[PDB]
């Protein structure tokens, strides 16, 4: 057999709307860097949560 | 088969003495960071048929 992924990438549901699920998923990353303002740009709930 | 070496990327290529060569530069990092050329790529070279 073989293994599968958990999610397929930042455009999931998961990263969308986390609030429509189990107890909410968490995810972040470290500041100051250029990920942050890539996702600022792009995702602005997603950037605050 | 195998792993990959030599591994350099495409380019468009242009004369020395071209105006145009500072604005190509800055439009291709842009949109690598708006999610342009993800469009490209999952309709022309991502349709994995078999
Ligand atoms: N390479 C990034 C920092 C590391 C990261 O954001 O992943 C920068 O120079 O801003």
């Amino acid at each position: 057999e073989e293994y599968v992924d958990q999610v397929s990438g930042l455009s999931d549901k998961k990263f969308q709307r986390p609030n429509d699920f189990s107890p909410p998923f968490r995810f972040g990353t470290v500041p100051n860097g250029s990920t942050e303002r890539n996702i600022r740009n792009n995702y602005a709930e997603m950037h605050a949560y | 088969t195998g792993e990959l070496f030599f591994r350099s990327g495409f380019g468009i290529g242009m004369r020395k003495d071209s105006p145009w060569k500072q604005q190509v530069s800055l439009s291709i990092l842009k949109s690598h960071e708006n999610g342009f050329m993800e469009d490209l790529d999952k309709t022309w070279v991502r349709y994995q048929e078999c």
